[PDB]
């Protein structure tokens, strides 16, 4: 239970994680895109 | 924020199959034409956008790149049901990932909608010396499932851009004479 | 292991997506301060 | 992108302390003016920024909210040697966590510079009814460390923005004095 590959987070954990990462990345490909100027 | 849109077609996009046939490389190479040889395989879900010109309209294309790895597939299912076109992907060099390909179907059947379109892609083509499925047999899989079939290299950048344009068109056109017949 | 607390993820996965969840978020606070016009 | 920036100081702050204390309550009532009830415990880290004006100066202010569950110590600790101030958050109503501050601080005086300013929260002053903590016990504590202390509430918002600001002024008072003495 040293071992780097040890099982350690749950599902919610890292699916709630990925979620937030989507939703970000699809706001700034939006604010991104809004600079036309 | 609600401001005018920029596209006139929005089209999710869903590539599946079992880790390590390269469906993350083919969708950089879609997106950004770029290869990377190391592996960073794919961590529950990841999306790309694209938008490309059909027919003149603009086809905005949020393809979202599923993890093969089995502790992913709760995480994965979730993205099923909204897809309108699915890259189902295999390795020429790996026979068993083209044998998963027909539990990649079934999994389809099970969570996606009834009607989506399909594709199957075998990757590395470019892998002669290692190829394991010849290209014949990829053939008569997607003629027995009735859907499109091409050999790519996200490498060699073979069949990349065909690929997606295929499935764009064939989801427009389907998409339309239902839009034109209601 | 039916159970949804059983660990799953590595250090390693949930890391790596925490690391890039801050990347976009202080991408997007930029752009947006970007946006005095 | 090597733009003009719009502040003229950057201040790291980390808040740290046991899993319920109150420190992402604390974080959302300084950058948002807001408190929800319902616990979304920290998966990992998060951060806020906010800027603020101190003698004239743009300070932009990188909060980061650690996780106080044992399972994301190490990822965590990789905050740790940036920061400039550090919240040592207890609740009140709990003596564990309050008796965890030791630890917390020894957590510190392994990761952090040598010379990261420190304040001690007080937090969830607002539930005398359940207070095990004297406000006395927390004082002395804080005086045995040398460091300043205050009890907050998040929800009545109490002391949140007089710890921000005294906890920036204190890092800007000995960042200029450090500046002007090169
Ligand atoms: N020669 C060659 N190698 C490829 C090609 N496509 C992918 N690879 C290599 O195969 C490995 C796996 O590719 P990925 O795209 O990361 O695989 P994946 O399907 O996304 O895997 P998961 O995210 O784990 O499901 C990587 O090291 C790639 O460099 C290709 O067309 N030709
Ligand atoms: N009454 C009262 N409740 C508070 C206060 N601050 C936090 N709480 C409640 O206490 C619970 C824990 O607060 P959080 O801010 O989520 O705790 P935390 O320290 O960030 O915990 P971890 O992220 O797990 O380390 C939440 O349900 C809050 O609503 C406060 O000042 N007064
Ligand atoms: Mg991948
Ligand atoms: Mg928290």
């Amino acid at each position: 239970l040293t071992d780097p590959n040890r099982p350690r987070f749950t599902l919610q954990e890292l699916r709630d994680v990925l979620q937030e990462r989507n939703k970000l990345k699809s706001q700034l490909l939006v604010v991104q895109e809004e600079l036309q100027c | 924020s609600h401001m005018a849109k920029t596209y006139d077609y929005l089209f999710k996009l869903l590539l599946i199959g079992d880790s390590g046939v390269g469906k993350t490389c083919v969708l950089f190479r879609f997106s950004e034409d770029a290869f990377n040889s190391t592996f960073i395989s794919t961590i529950g879900i990841d999306f790309k956008i694209r938008t490309i010109e059909l027919d003149g309209k603009r086809i905005k294309l949020q393809i979202w790149d599923t993890a093969g790895l089995e502790r992913f597939r709760t995480i994965t299912t979730a993205y099923y049901r909204g897809a309108m076109g699915i890259m189902l992907v295999y390795d020429i060099t790996n026979e068993k990932s083209f044998d998963n390909i027909r539990n990649w179907i079934r999994n389809i059947e099970e969570h996606a909608s009834a009607d989506v379109e399909k594709m199957i892609l075998g990757n590395k083509c470019d892998v002669n010396d290692k190829r394991q499925v010849s290209k014949e047999r990829g053939e008569k899989l997607a003629l027995d499932y009735g859907i499109k079939f091409m050999e790519t290299s996200a490498k060699a950048n073979i069949n990349v851009e065909n690929a997606f344009f295929t499935l764009a068109r064939d989801i427009k056109a389907k998409m339309d004479k239902k839009l034109e017949g209601n």
